[PDB]
């Protein structure tokens, strides 16, 4: 399970507000600099917000581990 | 043979192996909670599979004070 949300934070996903002004066309086509007409705003990323049951399962792996570890 | 051994071996222990189960059924409950394939039941057989227990305390506790 930790592995695969692991991988699944891997991919990268520009998630772009269609209520703003912000074109991903025109942040592409640009080279470093390059001022572009946009808002920061517009450009999100969504991410795997599953932490605390990450927490969780690290601990409880965790306690197997040592109690397997010291078996 | 007479005098505690008239009736015979299986006979006596017939009817002792009455007055053995809870001792057997503690042990066994014992067993389970602490490593189970030490103490299997006269039921089970091979194919038999003894699920690890979740505290895996009673285990450790076991061998340490075995050894």
């Amino acid at each position: 399970a930790i592995v695969k949300m692991s991988m699944i934070s891997s991919k990268v996903i520009g998630l772009v507000n269609p209520a703003g002004i912000t074109q991903p066309r025109r942040l592409t086509k640009a080279q470093t600099g390059d001022f572009v007409t946009g808002r920061p705003e517009d450009i999100s990323f969504l991410q795997l917000e599953k932490q605390a049951d990450f927490t969780v399962a690290k601990a409880v792996s965790d306690a197997i581990e040592a109690r397997l570890s010291f078996a | 043979r007479t005098g505690l051994a008239e009736d015979g071996a299986k006979s006596v222990y017939e009817r002792l192996k009455n007055d053995r189960a809870p001792y057997e059924t503690r042990a066994q409950n014992c067993a389970q909670y602490t490593i189970p394939s030490l103490f299997p039941k006269d039921s089970d057989n091979a194919s038999t599979d003894y699920q690890t227990p979740w505290q895996a305390v009673g285990a450790r506790g076991l061998n340490n004070l075995a050894s």
